[PDB]
This record gives structure tokens, sequence and C-alpha cells, in this order.
């Protein structure tokens, strides 16, 4: 990108990036409303969202969002991120 | 999942 004398809003996604031990929904929480204030189009800032947010997950999470994978959404995630989603299911730990 | 998927999260749920 280019062209921008002043233009500081608030791009800064780059620093929202999720802790070893932080919540899911809190990393969301930032990330989404810094990357809606983000200099740059839908489909640019979209394209690295999805790297972005798998990208600045911690091994941990990122383990789940992969076992998950892109046939699960957003909202799976942050379900997921929360332990297993659904216990009594699979009766092999609860 | 792109911002797109965001938004839908926070828009609506699914």
């Amino acid at each position: 990108s280019g062209l921008v004398p002043r233009g500081s809003h608030m791009t800064s996604i780059l620093d929202i990036r999720q802790g070893p031990k932080e919540p899911f929904r809190d990393y969301v929480d930032r990330f989404y409303k810094t990357l809606r204030a983000e200099q740059a189009s839908q489909e640019v800032k979209n394209a690295a969202t999805e790297t972005l947010l798998v990208q600045n997950a911690n091994p941990d999470c990122k383990t789940i969002l992969k076992a998950l994978g892109p046939a699960a959404t957003l909202e799976e995630m942050m379900t997921a991120c929360q332990g297993v989603g659904g216990p009594g299911h699979k009766a092999r730990v609860l | 999942i792109t911002f797109l998927d965001l938004l839908l999260y926070y828009g609506k749920k699914k």
C-alpha cells in the first residue's frame, strides 16, 4: 500500500496477537474492531484476515483452529477455544 | 474465515 501522507486512524492490526493463555474471544474482539478500522479494502484485508487470524493465534489455539479447518466458521472457533464445544459427546474424557 | 465472517459473527449468528 501507499499514497498515504496521513491515515493513522488505527492501522495496527499487526499488534493484535493472541497470548498463549489468552481467550480467543478477547483476541477476536480487538482483532475485528481494529481490522474494521484498518486502512484497506474489504477483499484486501479479508485475504490477510484468514492468514493473520490463525497466524497470530497461539500454538494451542492454532492446533484447535486447524482441527476444525476452513470447513468450520468463526463461531465454531470461538466455542472451540472454550473447550470441546459440547461435553457428553464421545465419552472418552467426559 | 475472513473479515466477512467476522462481521457476520457480530451481526448475525450463522
